[PDB]
């Protein structure tokens, strides 16, 4: 519908193959390096703290 | 260039046929009033046409002169000019091609938009529904309003009336009932489905449009109707929108559908009655209204039915909405329109200053259908808001023992949970959650300040982990014993993480 | 239906006005200036990106 109500019906099928061809980005776990803290805690809770209790 | 193509094919079709028509002579034209000469076989509230291609009803019938109101500007109608009679009684188009559409008082499309294909035409002035055909009501029409859909419930076929004074929250009142049946528009089974209509009346085209686009953005304009008699329409237009309106509803109501009709305001199809009525010379009553100002009315709400099943099954609920001054509900339209409809919705403005929004004043507005139309689960927990609020009121002027203490916290625990925001309505269910974890006592350990925190908090919760026990509730229509089981234990997890 | 010389009448204006539609025929200046005004109405309105291909994002991560 949107092609069939413009004159450069070119352009905007252009813009829909475009559209078509590229996507987006996502972003990643960089910001998660949070991970590291759990190993520590498999010391506290597991092994000093377990074996100290 | 296929634009002047498509202008072509208006021409192509035109009207040929010139009759041999019936006419009258304007002895004398001003104010909007003209007194035809001849037209001797025009009708009683006929609509007859002018030279320019304005339209008029011919409302006085005296033995020398025909006093006619034109539907438009009043200008270009000179004395002797000519009015053929159409020989029909006022009529608008009516059907469902009308939806979506903004339309004026006479059902002219007024967004643009192309024409209206309006198959049928009905009269304005109908008969409202004998005895017979009506059935007492039945079904909830669902507001989203908390307050609303839980203290003072509006079923269909009821004649529900907003009455408040100027800027208290009508309107607003109006377009979430409005916006609140999408989710039954969209869903499958027809006997939810309820198409709105909207008449605004006296409502200056920025109100009407900034709410025609507010109904689009919610995706709301699907199924409504809205025909706009703003105040620059000559009085004749304003005088007969909410006719026309409610004509466009009994359409759908005599067909087996439902309809919501909103009249906003009545008070100023009255101010336009009593112009009208003032300048064809009829002699003036009390406040300067026409003596037949309660007929006007009358007539017209007495057309919100809910047919039997014989007759279709159809409903149209109706929700007038009047303007107090200073919430002198004593004046004279605001109590012959109270005593016309059946509940009441009184807004205050106090209650809107002192936080409460809507100021929906639980303790005045009422409800005669009450227990019938509304769904058992929100009549097993609205039952004991009710009482407990009730009990509130009374000792509320003040704010020591632990009992009424108690009773103190959980009224403003109630209070605090009633509120709510704009153009957000709720699903039944989730108002049911929340009133139930409000009034069993769970609230009561919170701080009020922060009940709403809670309310909203507790709704995104459910709405995401439990959808299945909301389904249930919807589907079930009851708190069943193990749907109540488990709404406890959603209620005392949450509260203690949080 | 060949008789309403109006409607005829109308039908031809109407085909020379096709005929003669190489540009605004008597737009006169009012024609221009109005184009321009609401042209400008809506451009603002809209935005000001590149009125022609994709204006690219180029987002941030969290
Ligand atoms: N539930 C609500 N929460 C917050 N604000 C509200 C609520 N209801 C109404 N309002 C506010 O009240 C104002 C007036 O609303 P509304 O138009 O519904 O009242 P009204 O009486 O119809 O006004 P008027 O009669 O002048 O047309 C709005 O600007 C809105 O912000
Ligand atoms: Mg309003």
């Amino acid at each position: 519908y949107y092609k069939a109500n413009v004159a450069k019906a070119g352009l905007v099928d252009d813009f829909e193959k475009k559209f078509n061809a590229l996507k987006v980005p996502i972003p990643e776990d960089k910001y998660t390096a949070q991970v590291d803290a759990e190993e520590k805690e498999d010391v506290k809770s597991c092994a000093e703290f377990l074996t100290q209790s | 260039a296929e634009v002047s193509s498509i202008l072509e094919e208006r021409i192509l079709g035109a009207d040929t046929s010139v009759d041999l028509e019936e006419t009258g002579r304007v002895l004398s034209i001003g104010d909007g009033i003209a007194r035809v000469h001849g037209l001797r076989n025009v009708q009683a509230e006929e609509m007859v046409e002018f030279s320019s291609g304005l339209k008029g009803m011919s409302l006085n019938l005296e033995p020398d002169n025909v006093g006619v109101v034109v539907f438009g500007n009043d200008k270009l109608i000179k004395e002797g000019d000519i009015v053929k009679r159409t020989g029909a009684i006022v009529d608008v188009p009516v059907g469902e091609e009308l939806l979506g559409r903004v339309v004026d008082a006479l059902g002219n499309a007024i967004d643009g938009k192309g024409p209206i294909g309006s198959k049928a035409r009905r009269r304005v002035g109908l008969k409202a529904p004998g005895i017979i055909p009506r059935i007492s009501v039945r079904e909830p029409m669902q507001t989203g309003i908390k307050a609303v859909d839980s203290l003072v419930p509006i079923g269909r076929g009821q004649r529900e009336l907003i009455i408040g004074d100027r800027q208290t929250g009508k309107t607003s009142i109006a377009i979430d009932t409005i916006i609140n049946q999408k989710r039954f528009n969209d869903g499958t089974d027809e006997k939810k489905k309820l198409y709105c209509i909207y008449v605004a009346i006296g409502q200056k085209r920025s109100t009407v449009a900034q709410l025609v686009k507010r109904l689009t953005d919610a995706d709301a304009m699907k199924y409504t109707i809205v025909v706009s008699a703003t105040a620059s329409d000559a009085a004749p237009l304003q005088y007969l929108a909410p006719y026309s309106g409610c004509s466009m509803g009994e359409y759908f109501r005599d067909n087996g559908k439902h309809a919501l009709i909103i009249y906003d305001d009545l008070s100023k199809q009255a101010v336009a009655y009593r112009q009208m009525s003032l300048l064809l010379r009829r002699p003036p009553g009390r406040e300067a209204y026409p003596g037949d100002v309660f007929y006007l009315h009358s007539r017209l709400l007495e057309r919100a039915a809910k047919m039997n099943d014989a007759f279709g099954g159809g409903s149209l609920t109706a929700l007038p909405v009047i303007e107090t001054q200073a919430g002198d509900v004593s004046a004279y339209i605001p109590t012959n329109v109270i005593s016309i409809t059946d509940g009441q919705i009184f807004l205050e403005t106090e209650l809107f200053y002192k936080g409460i929004r809507p100021a929906i004043n639980v303790g005045l507005s009422v409800s005669r259908v009450g227990s019938a139309a509304q769904t058992r689960a929100m009549k097993q927990v609205a039952g004991t808001m009710k009482l407990e609020l009730a009990q509130y009121r009374e000792v509320a002027a003040f704010a020591l023992d632990a009992a009424t203490q108690q009773l103190l916290s959980r009224g403003v625990r109630l209070t605090e949970l009633l509120k709510q925001g704009q153009y957000s309505p709720m699903a039944i269910e989730e108002q049911v959650a929340v009133i139930y974890a409000g009034v069993r006592g769970y609230l009561d350990k919170l701080e009020p300040s922060k009940i709403t925190k809670f309310e909203n908090a507790f709704l995104s919760h459910v709405i995401s982990q439990h959808q299945a026990l909301l389904g249930k509730i919807r589907t079930d229509g009851k708190i069943s014993e193990e749907s109540d089981a488990k709404l406890k234990e959603i209620v005392t997890n949450f509260l203690a993480g949080f | 239906d060949p008789v309403q010389k109006l409607f005829v009448d109308k039908i031809r204006e109407y085909r020379t006005k096709r005929q003669t539609s190489g540009g605004p025929v008597d737009a006169g200046p009012e024609y221009q200036q109005d184009l321009d005004r609401e042209l400008f109405k809506l451009k603002q309105m809209y935005g000001k990106a590149d009125m022609n291909t994709f204006p690219n994002f180029t987002f941030e991560d969290p």
